[PDB]
RNA sequence: UUAGGGAUAUGUGGCGUCAAAACUUAUGGGCUCAUUCUCGAUACGUGAAAAGGGUGUUGGUGCACCGGCCCCGAAAAUGGAUGACGCUUAAGCCCAAUUAGUGAUUGCCCAUUAUUCCUUUGGUAAGGGCGAGAAAGUGUAGCCCUUCCGAUGUA
RNA sequence: GGCCAGAACCAGCCCUUGCAUUAUCCUGUGGGAAAUCCGGCGGGGUGCAAUGGUGUUGGCGA
RNA sequence: AGAAAAAUCCGUAAGC
RNA sequence: GAUCCUUCGAUGUCGGCUCUUCCUAACCUAGCGGCUAAGGGUUGGAUUGUU
RNA sequence: UCGAAUCGCCACCUACAAGACUGGAGCUUGCUCGGCGCCAAGUAUAUUCAUGAUCACAAGACA
């Protein structure tokens, strides 16, 4: 395997004039960790 | 490949054929009958006031065409078995005692065989009695076997 | 089994009961190696799946032949330890897992997991029974992949003459469930019925103009 | 699907020569791919018959045969094929198709199906239309009957390829996955 | 079951023409026949498979005979051709048409609602 | 056929799961059912002969022969091998396509290869100069700048 | 903080009908009702071209 | 976080 | 027999005794009309280092 | 302790069987006659939303 590229699968996209579509968008990946560590408004909103 | 292959009977009068899900019933004087041919994959098509019943295959090799001449030979028994009934005989020292659905053999040259409910059975030399032929034929074959 | 620990620390944080999302399958008139490779590849995408009914998968071929194939597997064991050997499962669910597992990289912690997000049945048990609507695969189907003509086999018949005392206990049990289920769905007509003659009726009552999008739309 | 292969006509020549001054000039008739495979049977046939090599031979021209307007006919196809301890084979069917090209790409699938020959080893002599009341065979006169017709039995008919789904609800067109 | 035979009409499952209807004027082989339509401009003479073909309930017996068989009129009542309306109406919608479904229904429901509690 | 790295595209081989690719493509044609080593199924290479039969066809004519697939001929020593599972409206065999009789052009997956971009190093090297910067110079923390080509390797 | 992100613009690079041939062809006017098919007469779909920059808006950092 | 469990009392996915 | 691929800073050599397992082209036992069948059996002594 | 990833729900799905099979007839044997849910408890007359300042785990939940 190569570990620079990823490859994803979408639900309800099931046809590559399909997946044409999403070029250029983005992802996130959402996961925690351990312990509080700093987050992009960590001053303003403490509620993140 | 044939596009169709057809092969159609006659129906008595008094006697009823009913298909449904390749399942076969035929009705008459002495009772009913039930075939299962689920196992062939045919078009069974019947029409009451023209008295007739016929089976088609459609694209078929030899095969399918040599299992629609078993099928009408299979219903023309049915008709047969239902309109008028099957009476074999079989005659043969060796005491063969009928009982009642009990056949005992003893002194041959004892053998015990069970009778089927739908076979009646009765001594004049002994009398087989059925409703389909391939019952009667059955315990006509069951006994010489045992008697051997 | 849940442990006290479990229990008190479920009980001290006050959350509502859980469930995660599971697809339950309906086995039945399915082809076996299919039904295997389209649900290995599932799991693997990281799916939580049951399968119900397993005692009515399909074969190609005859009862005799499969029988055959089976006995050969059977006829495999360790000379030095059988204990050791080979195990050779004999119910129609362990005969399914064991497919899957054979199509999954069952050596890995990647592999380990995708095979133990499944649970297999015979029947449907009543813990399953009201869960929801159950699924089928459409491209795994036996009435569209085997031409009629041909012969096929039933998993349970093979497995019942390999093995497998439980065949007539599952017999009784579903034939008890279908009733049971029977009953209920004579029961409820009524009311399904007045659902449906409530929706027909209000149709006189909604706005017209909202009749005419449904009717446009095809709801009508 | 459309044909595979296409009607060609190659006229040719050898190249004049103070021996041979005026030489003849010939016309030649081939399904092929396309026309490098054309002209390459075409001196093919020219050297196995007529004694004249490509290299000091001359094209004059090379051109694809329109066909007919699209109607249902009974074609016959003689063609021959070689296999080794067969040696060469000669046989002809009948063939019902809309064109020519389709006929002959008929033939061509059903003789790599039930002889395993190829293409460079099987050959075409002729192929025409004939009336319907030329057919010998019953398979194919089966087709012109004036009350023929029949049903669409043991139909595996699939989805669009937008709509397939590989879950779906037991009775019910709602896809679960996909 | 409807059979096949000269004169059927017949709708296209996929490709270009799918979803269009046709009359059968040929049968060629067990596997193609020849179709055409005069009324749509899409549909002239061509072949067809009889995998991409659904037979109809309407036979006639060409511009001349389909015009007083009266067919296409026949299908335009049916219910199939409703729901192939509906899927092109439902196929080519806007942000705003959506919505309107969305409160036609939602509006209907609460009528039932309302419907089923007095009854 | 090989300097250290990106992107694009290919070769051999492939596209049911293991395992990237037809989420099991086609709006392509035929053939085949194989009951205990045995239906088939990637050459090199690792499964077989005379003779005999079933299902689809071909010369001849007023029955004989003669090919495709399958079956018999076909018997060993630890339990075992189309790689495994499995597959039969094939996921097998012989042909043929690229989204399908609708109308110009390449279905998609994977290299230390090809094209292109950045950096190093060496030349039978090729040009220019002499607000912080420049040494008339084989070899440095290379006098400074631009340009082109090669780069693996046992004794 | 050129520390981390977003958008914008330049340059470069990757992608995204015409005229020839149109004829074993098209179209009217003995054989097998009609059609498929075979002689007479009259009218007419495939090979080329068309990374580098230059600011701006937030987050974190007192 | 997935039970071959369950869905005044007792007995009836009913009348109970 | 042929060969010379591995092993010459070493892989202990005939027969018997003891003990376990596997094969079939079936001696006995078991079914058929020569076929099927590897499940269970297949001895003890004189001479000879013997096989 | 504990903050965490997951983002449709239902006494209308949560019963069953067959694809040479699909509502009922006729003979002429192939012709004729899931539900809800997506911002007014419902399609109208209304009503609070900022300064959380232009993306950032949805600063919000377990309908
Ligand atoms: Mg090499
Ligand atoms: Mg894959
Ligand atoms: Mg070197
Ligand atoms: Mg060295
Ligand atoms: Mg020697
Ligand atoms: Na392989």
């Amino acid at each position: 395997q190569t570990k620079q590229t990823a490859l994803v699968r979408v639900e309800n996209v099931n046809t590559r004039e399909d997946a044409t579509w999403y070029v250029g968008k983005r992802v996130c990946y959402v996961y925690h960790g351990k312990k509080v560590k700093r987050c992009v408004r960590w001053s303003k909103a403490p509620a993140r | 490949v044939k596009v169709k292959s057809l092969c159609t009977l006659q129906i008595p009068e008094g006697v009823t054929v009913d298909v449904k899900g390749r399942k076969v019933t035929v009705t008459g004087k002495r009772g009913t009958l039930t075939k299962d041919l689920t196992h062939l994959q045919l078009d069974l098509r019947v029409d009451k006031k023209n008295r007739t019943f016929t089976v088609i295959r459609w694209f078929g090799s030899k095969i399918p065409i040599a299992c629609l001449n078993t099928t009408k030979a299979h219903v023309q028994n049915m008709i047969t078995g239902v309109t008028k009934g099957y009476r074999f005989k079989v005659r043969c020292p060796i005491n063969v005692s009928v009982d009642g659905q009990n056949i005992e053999v003893r002194n041959f040259l004892v053998r015990r065989q069970l009778v089927p409910n739908t076979v009646k059975v009765s001594q004049t030399e002994i009398v087989f009695d059925g409703n389909d032929l391939e019952q009667v034929s059955r315990e006509a074959a069951v006994l010489h076997q045992m008697c051997l | 089994f849940p442990s006290r620990k479990d229990a008190f620390r479920a009980q001290r944080k006050g959350a509502k009961k859980h469930r995660p999302e599971i697809i339950v399958i309906d086995l039945k008139d399915h082809v076996l190696g299919r039904a295997a490779a389209v649900v290995a590849k599932q799991l693997l995408l990281g799916k939580k799946i049951t399968v119900v009914r397993c005692e009515q998968l399909n074969i190609a071929g005859t009862e005799i032949r499969n029988k055959i194939k089976y006995l050969q597997y059977l006829r495999k064991r360790k000379l030095t330890n059988p204990t050791k050997g080979p195990f050779h499962h004999r119910a129609p669910s362990d005969v399914f897992v064991r497919t899957v597992r054979s199509m999954l990289p069952r050596y890995t912690k990647r592999g380990m997991k995708a095979l133990n997000s499944l649970v297999a049945y015979e029947g449907i048990p009543p813990n399953v029974v009201r869960t929801g609507g159950r699924v089928v695969i459409p491209r795994a189907q036996r009435h569209v992949c085997y031409r009629s003509e041909r012969p096929y086999t039933v998993l349970g018949n093979m497995c019942k003459h390999v093995g497998w005392k439980y065949s007539d206990v599952v017999a009784n049990l579903e034939k008890a469930r279908v009733e049971k289920a029977s009953r209920h769905h004579e029961k409820q007509a009524k009311l399904r019925d007045a659902w449906k003659s409530a929706r027909k009726e209000a149709l006189a009552k909604m706005p017209k103009h909202n009749v005419e999008v449904l009717k446009k739309f095809g709801y009508a | 699907v459309k044909p595979h292969l296409r009607h060609y006509q190659v006229v040719g020549r050898e190249s004049p020569s103070e021996k041979n001054p005026e030489p003849t000039v010939y016309k030649f008739e081939v399904f092929a791919p396309n026309f490098v495979v054309a002209k390459s049977r075409f001196w093919r046939m020219m050297r196995v018959k007529n004694k004249v090599k490509a290299t000091h031979g001359d094209v004059l021209s090379c051109k694809v045969v329109k066909d007919a307007k699209l109607v249902a006919r009974n074609y016959l196809v003689d063609i021959a094929y070689y296999s080794q301890r067969c040696g060469y084979t000669r046989m002809v069917k009948e063939f019902r198709d809309v064109s020519k090209t389709g006929a002959v790409s008929q033939a061509y699938h059903d003789l790599a199906s039930r002889h395993r020959a190829r293409y460079h080893n099987i050959e075409v002599l002729n192929v025409k239309s004939i009336p319907d009341h030329e057919v010998k065979h019953l398979s194919i006169a089966q087709y012109h009957a004036p009350n023929l017709s029949f049903p669409l039995l043991q139909r595996r008919t699939k989805a669009t390829r937008k709509d397939r789904a590989i879950f779906v609800k037991k009775n019910t067109k709602r896809a679960v996955v996909a | 079951s409807h059979y096949i035979c000269a004169g059927r009409l017949v709708r296209i499952l996929r490709g270009p023409r799918q979803d269009r209807v046709g009359v059968i004027v040929d049968i060629v082989d067990a596997n193609r026949v020849l179709v055409e339509n005069p009324e749509d401009a899409k549909m002239w003479r061509h072949v067809q498979n009889l995998k991409n073909v659904e037979p109809l309930k309407y036979c006639v017996s060409l511009k001349d005979a389909l015009a007083s068989s009266k067919a296409l009129e026949k299908y335009a009542k049916t219910r199939t051709a409703a729901r192939v309306e509906a899927k092109k109406a439902c196929a080519v919608s806007t942000d705003f048409e959506r919505y309107q479904l969305r409160v036609a229904r939602r509006s209907r429901a609460h009528w039932a609602r309302k419907v089923f509690d007095e009854k």
